[PDB]
C-alpha cells in the first residue's frame, strides 16, 4: 500500500529561511520568511542577563529592541528596568516593594500570558532568566 | 539559494541539517546528494549510491551524535550513512519490514540515537545506534493497512511520545510505557476521509501542543491540546478544500508557522491569529 | 479635531514634567521605592506620546493598566500621598475608579 | 658561572657517568630559571638534558618525575586509555563537553584537541572551548557545579 | 524592615510565581544551540539549574585519581605540581594518557605552542600521545 510519490515540500531551518524543492528536472529554492517568525537570532547575540546589574540587563535589552524596531518589547523591558532600579545604599522599603504581589510578579505573569498569546518564546525565556538574574 | 537539475528523475525530499550548513536532497534515483548551502553558494559534495529503489526521506541526526544521516527507501532497507574525515560511507543496515519504508525520523538528542522507522505494512520500528552492539528493534502494528508518516514529540524537560499517521483514515498517538518495555496506545484520533498522508508535531510548546495532520481528501486538521493528558480538539486550516493532495507538513522551529505541501507544485504558509483563525501567512511557487 | 489632540499632546507633556519633579523630588529625601513608581509613570506617558505623535488582553506595560496597578498596590499598602496624586493626575485621563471613590480620597486627604 | 657549566656538562655526564656535582650544577640552574620566572627556558632545558642522556642504545638514562594522575571512569573503575567514545573495558559512554555536547575521544597541538578537566569538580571541556568560556565566566558550565576553575 | 534586612535577594521569587520557566529556558536553549550560540545556552542553563537548586549525568562518570605512589620525603608534594611551572595543580588541568604528567589549562596552552615534548623530560610526545 505505498502511496502517491510526492514531488515537492519544505525543511525549516533556525533563521526563518523556507527551503522548499519542487517538481517539473528538479528545483531545489531558498525563501526568507523571518519576518513571520517572533523569535530572532538578531537578538540573542545583543541580549546580556549575566554580565552587568539587574537594571543593566534590562535597559540592555531595551536599547538592543529599541535599534531593531521592537517597540513593545522595548517598553517592556524598560518598564522592568524600571522596576529593577537599585542604589548603593539599603532601605527596607524597595524590598517590600519589590516582594509585593501586586508588583513585579504581576508584571512578570501578564508579560507571560501576553507573551505566550504573541507566541514569543525567546521574549518569555529572556523575561525568566531577567527576572532570576535579577534575584541574585 | 537556487539549485537547478539537482536529480535526473524526480525529487522526495531535501532535509537541511541541524546548523543549516548542509542539505541531503534524495529522490527516485537511488542518489542522495549532499550539498553545502552556506550563503547563497550551494556547492555539491557527494552523490550517495546504497539503495537499491526509490529514496523517500532522510533525516540528519543530531550533532551531539555526530554527521549521521538515515534514510528510507522503497526496498525496505534503512540505510544509514556517516561522514568520518571528509568521507561519507553507510555504517549500519535496518532491514526489518517486508515493504516500503516510509517514514524515518530521529528522536529529540534528549531520548539517545533513536530512529523512527515507519514502513507502508502497518508496521513502524523504534532502533536505537549505540556502538557496535545494535539493539533489537521494537515492533508494533501502528496501523492495519499502511503508515506513510512518523514524527516525533519534543522534549520540552531535561513520557517520549511520537505521532502515527496511518492509511486507514487514522492518527495514532503511542505513548512509552516502562512496564511493558514499549510503546502503547495514548489517544486515537479520526478526522480524515483518506489516506493520512504527513503528520507533524509542533517543535515548541506554549500553551498548548500543535499537530498538523495531511491526507488525501485535501484537507488539514490542526490537533491542539491544552494539557498534559487531555482531549485533542479538532479544527479545520481551510473552510474550504485544497486543489490537489496533500504531501507533506512541515512546522516552523520557532512560532506555530506551517508549511504545507499541495499536489499542486506550491507550498501554502499559514499563521494562527490571535483569535484562533488560521490566516494565510504566505505562498511559494515553483 | 486637531486642537483636541495637540490639547492632549501638550498635556501629555506637562504630565511628563510634573512626574519628572515628582521624582526628583523622592530622590532629594532618598526613598527609591516611590522615585521608581514616579519613573514608571513618567515612562509610561512617554510611551502614550509617542502613540499620540505617531498617530485578548492589555499588556501590563499599558497605560492605563500599569498606573491602575499601581494605584491599586499604593491604596493597599497605605500610601496616601501616591494614590492622592495620581488621582489628582491622572483620573479625567484614564478613569481609575469612580467618581465618589476619587472624591472621597481627595476628601479623606 | 653555573649556567655555563649545567649547559657543558648536560652534553656528557648523565649519558656517561653519575657524579655529584653535574646534579647540583643542573638542579642550580633549574632553580635560578624558575626563581626569574623563566619556565620555558626550564621546560627546553629539561627537554634538551632528556635528549642528551640518550645512549646508543637509547636508553633514557635522566631522572624523570614519576606518574601522577590517571583518569577513572567510575563504571568499571579502571584507566580510560592504555600507556572511541566509550570506556575501554566496561562501553560506558564518555561525558560531553557542556558547550558543543562532543564527547571524549580516545585512541602542533591544537586547542580543541583535549579536554582541560578540572581536579575538583571532574568536569571537562575542550580547551578551546575552556578558553572561550572561561574568559567571560568564572563558574563551572555543568548544570549544578559551583567551582571556580580559573 | 526586619524581614526585608533578613533577606539578601532583591525578589522572593517562588514556582508559583514563574510555573513554567524550566520548559521555556531548555526550548530557548536548544533554539541557541540551532543558532552558533552555544555558551548563551550554557549560561541560561546555569541560570535556570541555580534557581531550581535554590528551591530545591551527561558530564559525570570520569574521576581524574591520583596515583597513591608510597612515598616518604618531597616527592609526596611533588606529586600533585605542574610539570611546567611546579606549582600545585588543582583546577582546570591537562593530563596525557601515555605519560601520567599534569598540567594547568595556562601552562599547557603556553608550553604547546613553543614546545614538542612533556616538559617534565619523559620523551613522550604528548600532542600525538595523549589519548
Ligand atoms: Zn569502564
Ligand atoms: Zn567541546
Ligand atoms: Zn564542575
Ligand atoms: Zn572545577
Ligand atoms: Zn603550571
Ligand atoms: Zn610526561
Ligand atoms: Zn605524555
Amino acid at each position: 500500500t505505498t502511496p502517491v510519490p510526492n514531488g515537492c515540500g519544505s525543511c525549516w531551518t533556525a533563521t526563518g529561511e523556507l527551503f522548499c524543492f519542487f517538481a517539473n528536472k528538479n528545483l531545489v529554492i531558498s525563501k526568507n520568511f523571518s519576518s513571520l517568525l517572533s523569535d530572532r537570532k538578531e537578538l540573542a547575540l545583543e541580549y546580556l542577563f549575566m554580565d552587568a546589574t539587574p537594571e543593566g540587563f534590562a535597559r540592555n535589552n531595551a536599547l538592543v529592541a529599541e535599534k531593531f524596531d521592537l517597540d513593545e518589547i522595548s517598553h517592556c523591558w524598560q518598564i522592568l528596568s524600571d522596576m529593577l532600579i537599585d542604589q548603593s545604599d539599603y532601605d527596607p522599603y524597595t524590598t517590600i516593594w519589590n516582594n509585593h504581589p501586586m508588583g513585579i510578579k504581576w508584571f512578570i505573569k501578564e508579560a507571560i500570558v501576553y507573551f505566550e498569546r504573541q507566541q514569543n518564546l525567546q521574549m518569555l525565556a529572556m523575561l525568566c532568566c531577567v527576572i532570576l538574574s535579577a534575584r541574585r | 539559494v537556487v539549485i537547478a537539475n539537482a536529480h535526473n528523475e524526480l525529487i522526495h525530499d531535501a532535509v537541511l541539517d541541524y546548523y543549516g550548513k548542509r542539505l541531503a536532497t534524495c529522490s527516485s534515483d537511488k542518489t542522495i546528494k549532499i550539498f553545502e548551502v552556506e550563503g547563497e553558494t550551494h556547492k555539491l559534495i557527494d552523490t550517495l549510491t546504497g539503495h537499491e529503489g526509490p529514496v523517500w526521506r532522510v533525516d540528519w541526526a543530531h550533532p551531539k551524535f555526530g554527521t549521521i544521516l538515515a534514510s528510507c527507501s522503497y526496498d525496505g532497507k534503512v540505510l544509514i550513512w556517516k561522514e568520518e574525515n571528509g568521507r561519507w560511507s553507510q555504517i549500519a543496515v535496518h532491514a526489518v519490514h517486508s515493504a516500503s519504508v516510509n517514514s524515518v525520523q530521529w528522536a529529540p538528542h534528549e531520548y539517545g540515537p533513536l530512529l523512527l522507522v515507519a514502513s507502508s505494512d502497518g508496521k513502524v520500528s523504534v532502533v536505537e545506534f549505540k556502538e557496535n552492539g545494535t539493539t533489537s528493534p521494537i515492533i508494533i502494528d501502528a496501523h492495519a493497512i499502511g503508515v506513510n508518516s512518523a514524527s516525533w514529540a519534543p522534549a520540552t524537560i531535561e513520557s517520549r511520545k511520537f505521532v502515527t499517521g496511518g492509511a486507514d483514515n487514522l492518527v495514532k498517538i503511542w505513548k512509552y510505557n516502562s512496564d511493558a518495555q514499549t510503546y502503547v496506545l495514548e489517544s486515537t484520533l479520526e478526522g480524515h476521509s483518506d489516506w493520512v498522508r504527513d503528520v507533524a508535531w509542533s517543535p515548541t510548546v506554549l500553551l498548548r501542543s500543535y499537530l498538523a495532520s495531511v491526507s488525501q481528501d485535501r484537507t488539514c486538521i490542526i490537533w491542539t491540546q491544552d494539557n498534559e493528558q487531555g482531549p485533542w480538539k479538532k479544527t479545520l486550516l481551510k473552510e474550504e478544500k485544497f486543489p490537489d493532495v496533500l504531501w507533506r507538513a512541515s512546522w516552523s522551529l520557532s512560532g506555530n508557522v506551517l508549511a504545507l505541501s499541495g499536489g499542486d507544485n506550491k507550498v501554502t504558509l499559514w499563521k494562527e491569529n490571535l483569535e484562533g483563525k488560521w490566516e494565510p501567512a504566505g505562498e511559494v511557487h515553483q | 479635531v486637531e486642537a483636541e489632540l495637540q490639547e492632549k499632546i501638550q498635556t501629555l507633556v506637562d504630565l511628563i514634567s510634573i512626574a519628572t519633579h515628582n521624582a526628583s523630588v523622592y530622590l532629594s529625601i532618598d526613598d527609591l521605592t516611590n522615585f521608581k513608581i514616579w519613573i514608571l509613570i513618567r515612562d509610561s506617558l512617554l510611551w502614550d506620546l509617542k502613540w499620540m505623535t505617531s498617530s485578548i488582553a492589555d499588556p501590563p506595560w499599558d497605560t492605563k493598566k500599569l498606573i491602575k496597578q499601581l494605584y491599586n498596590q499604593a491604596t493597599e499598602t497605605g500610601n496616601v500621598v501616591l494614590t492622592v496624586n495620581i488621582l489628582f493626575l491622572f483620573q479625567t485621563i484614564y478613569q481609575i475608579t469612580e467618581i465618589d471613590i476619587a472624591k472621597d480620597a481627595i476628601a479623606h486627604f | 658561572d653555573v649556567q655555563s657549566a649545567a649547559l657543558i656538562s648536560i652534553f656528557g655526564s648523565p649519558r656517561y657517568f653519575r657524579d655529584q656535582r653535574v646534579d647540583e650544577w643542573i638542579q642550580t640552574y633549574r632553580d635560578m630559571l624558575k626563581s626569574w620566572e623563566l619556565f620555558s627556558m626550564r621546560a627546553r632545558f629539561d627537554v634538551l638534558r632528556s635528549k642528551l642522556s640518550r645512549t646508543k642504545t637509547g636508553v633514557l638514562t635522566a631522572d624523570i618525575k614519576p606518574r601522577q594522575i590517571y583518569i577513572q571512569c567510575q563504571n568499571c573503575k579502571q584507566n580510560i586509555n592504555t600507556p572511541k567514545y566509550c570506556c575501554p573495558h566496561c562501553g560506558s559512554s564518555f561525558p560531553r563537553c557542556a558547550i558543543c555536547l562532543m564527547p571524549l575521544g580516545t585512541s602542533k597541538l591544537k586547542l580543541n584537541e583535549w579536554f582541560s578537566f578540572c581536579l575538583s569538580c571532574n568536569h571537562g571541556m575542550h580547551a578551546g572551548h575552556a578558553e572561550e568560556w572561561f574568559d567571560r565566566h568564572n563558574v563551572c558550565p555543568t548544570p549544578g557545579c559551583t567551582c571556580q576553575c580559573n | 524592615i526586619i524581614e526585608a534586612y533578613e533577606q539578601e535577594d532583591l525578589l522572593h521569587l517562588e514556582v508559583s510565581d514563574i510555573p513554567k520557566f524550566q520548559t521555556y529556558i531548555y526550548q530557548y536553549s536548544k533554539l541557541l544551540f540551532r543558532w552558533g550560540l552555544p555558551l548563551e545556552r550554557v549560561k541560561i542553563l546555569k541560570v535556570s539549574t541555580d534557581f531550581r537548586s535554590s528551591y530545591s549525568s551527561p558530564y559525570n562518570g570520569v574521576l581524574t585519581h591520583w596515583i597513591e605512589n608510597n612515598e616518604f620525603g618531597e616527592e609526596k608534594f611533588l606529586a600533585r605540581n605542574c610539570n611546567y611551572c611546579d606549582l600545585r595543580v588543582t583546577r582546570s588541568s591537562f593530563i596525557c594518557g601515555n605519560c601520567q604528567h599534569v598540567l594547568h589549562s595556562s601552562c599547557a596552552r603556553i608550553w604547546w605552542e613553543i614546545g614538542d615534548e612533556c616538559p617534565s623530560g619523559c620523551g613522550c610526545n604528548c600532542p600525538e600521545m595523549f589519548d
